[PDB]
């Protein structure tokens, strides 16, 4: 009755991987990204596979 | 009175109604940030004493002269995104709105 | 007295992958050319890939279009893997428009001047009516590396419109890379070293180019190396003093105090100015009158003065 009009707004934001986020895996280990490396300082195996 | 939600609100450049349709709420689509406009509304204010202060107001600007005011909801802070939908509802027996 | 590496017996596996062969090398030079190589490539190499897209009929990427099978969120994946080559310049479009069933591939992307879709059988999307159609405007631009969407604003100096979806460039052709080092087969020479360098792209740089661009990025790199050696700002200030519109009696006691600029003035406090010869009560009232006007009270503190 004391409403006459009502009017909602979603947003949809897009969060991308970044050093402090949190990951785990399915066996009880867990822990906090510490730093993105580049692609070239991954270790490679023989093929080159990073 | 009434709360009325429009475009037209009083005291805000056009900067920031560059986004807002002809009812006056965002365009579904548009890539916000910060703190910017999203649902034009104005609350109504109080005023029966017409002094000719407020005569001269009226005159040189519009026939309110900015009396209403503008509760208008704005982004939170830390929000970002594009919008997705608005989801407007009107009473019966009232004007339903263009959209 | 070094050997000098000769590229020769360039050979290509396939459309991706290639070998580049680097024939003389000495002792321990493989490994540091091989590594330095493969750092550059990886790290740094130009390439073209999708910048902004335009769909007829959507808003926003979390959206879906009639008649197709995929979300537009998920074309955009798709899109992103697109490779092109092109010639000669740099904001190339390409527009693509189709009708019917079946999957839409880049191979009927409107053929424009000089760009090579380097596969034709990638699929974007697919059509599930007869009377349904996809019509969008792809804008492909050249780049150095990872660059995503968000992070970039120079690009919003005029106004995107409402349509204009913005996806992520990767601009780095260079997929995988892996270097392999082995003995020659020069007997002459006692012993001899020669490497191999395995690369995989997307096919949109030539494997002899990529190891040229390489090899120039390091020399220009090293070229720092080779000779060592090596062994008041607001508009309203700074302003002159004659034009805060003073009486005849400031304009003397001024030049005497020797006030010639706005901001030495607004930087003595009330209790010191006093004590000038013939400053005036309502005088000084004046010119507190005038500097408020402009906002300017008296009392601040700056830190340096420059004579102009």
């Amino acid at each position: 009755p004391g409403v006459l009009k009502i009017v909602k707004v979603y947003l949809a934001v897009k969060r991308r991987i970044q050093p402090g986020d949190k990951m785990a895996g399915r066996h009880g280990n867990k822990g906090v990204i510490s730093k993105i490396n580049p692609i070239e300082d991954m270790p490679y195996d023989e093929n080159g596979t990073p | 009175g009434p709360e009325e939600i429009t475009a037209d609100i009083p005291n805000v450049g056009e900067a920031a109604l560059s986004k807002l349709d002809e009812s006056g709420i965002v365009y579904i689509g548009a890539e916000v940030t910060g703190g910017d406009i999203l649902v034009g509304k104005v609350t109504p204010k109080g005023e029966t004493q017409l002094t000719p202060e407020e005569k001269l107001l009226r005159a040189i600007f519009g026939e309110k002269a900015s009396d209403v005011k503008d509760s208008s909801l704005r982004v939170p802070n830390g929000v970002s995104g594009t919008v997705i939908d608005v989801q407007v509802f009107t009473r019966d027996g009232v004007e339903k709105d263009k959209r | 007295e070094f050997l000098k590496p000769r590229l020769v017996d360039i050979e290509q596996v396939s459309s991706t992958h290639a070998k580049v062969t680097l024939e003389p090398l000495e002792r321990g030079f493989g490994h540091t050319l091989g590594n330095a190589l493969r750092r550059i490539l990886l790290s740094s190499m130009p390439g073209c890939a999708v910048t902004e897209v335009e769909i007829d009929g959507v808003l926003h990427e979390y959206s879906t279009k009639e008649g197709v099978q995929e979300d537009i969120l998920e074309i955009l994946l798709n899109l992103k893997g697109l490779a092109v080559r092109v010639q000669g310049k740099d904001e190339v479009i390409l527009t693509l428009n189709k009708s019917g069933i079946g999957p839409v591939t880049a191979a009927d992307i409107t053929h424009d001047g000089d760009v090579e879709i380097v596969k034709p059988q990638h699929v974007i999307c697919h059509l599930t009516d007869e009377n349904a159609s996809i019509s969008m405007r792809i804008k492909v631009q050249r780049g150095r590396g990872y660059v995503p969407a968000s992070t970039r604003i120079h690009s919003e100096e005029d106004e995107r419109p409402i349509g204009r979806l913005l996806v992520d460039a990767c601009y780095s052709p260079v997929e995988r890379i892996a270097y392999n080092v082995e003995a020659a087969r020069v007997e002459q020479r006692t012993d001899l070293d020669k490497l191999v360098i395995e690369m995989e792209t997307n096919g949109t740089i030539d494997p002899e180019e990529a190891i040229r661009r390489a090899a120039t990025i390091l020399a220009e790199q090293l070229e720092a190396f080779v000779d060592l050696r090596d062994v008041e700002f607001d508009p309203i200030l700074l302003r002159p003093v004659d034009d805060l519109e003073l009486t005849v009696r400031s304009a003397n006691c001024l030049k005497a105090e020797a006030i010639h600029y706005i901001g030495d003035l607004v930087q003595r406090t009330e209790v010191e100015l006093l004590k000038t010869p013939n400053l005036g009560k309502k005088s000084l009232t004046e010119i507190k009158d005038v500097l408020a006007s402009r906002g300017l009270s008296l009392g601040m503190r700056l830190e340096n003065w420059p004579p102009a």
